[PDB]
């Protein structure tokens, strides 16, 4: 569970490459799962 | 030419090693014949498609 800008969502993948992949979080290459993720403005900061 | 049947044997053996060599350079179509080509080119996912 974590909290990004919408714009960042596309590199929550396997093998994927970016800023969030890179420094942040990384999925492996065969992943297992399922990627959630909505608009949470109730947090707007 | 008397010897034709073993220069025949010569000759075969040097062929299917030729076509088997110059199989390497074919696309088979891959975006290159190169290995490293594509390792560099594309990111994981894309790389192990080609």
């Amino acid at each position: 569970s974590f909290v990004i800008r919408g714009d960042e969502v596309r590199q929550i993948a396997p093998g994927q490459t970016g800023k969030i992949a890179d420094y942040n979080y990384k999925l492996p290459d065969d992943f297992t799962g399922c990627v959630i993720a909505w608009n949470s403005n109730n947090l707007d900061n | 030419s008397a010897l034709g049947k073993l220069q025949n044997v010569v000759n075969q053996n040097a062929q299917a090693l030729n076509t088997l060599v110059k199989q390497l350079s074919s696309n088979f179509g891959a975006i290159s014949s190169v290995l490293n080509d594509i390792l560099s080119r594309l990111d994981k996912v894309e790389a192990e498609v080609q």
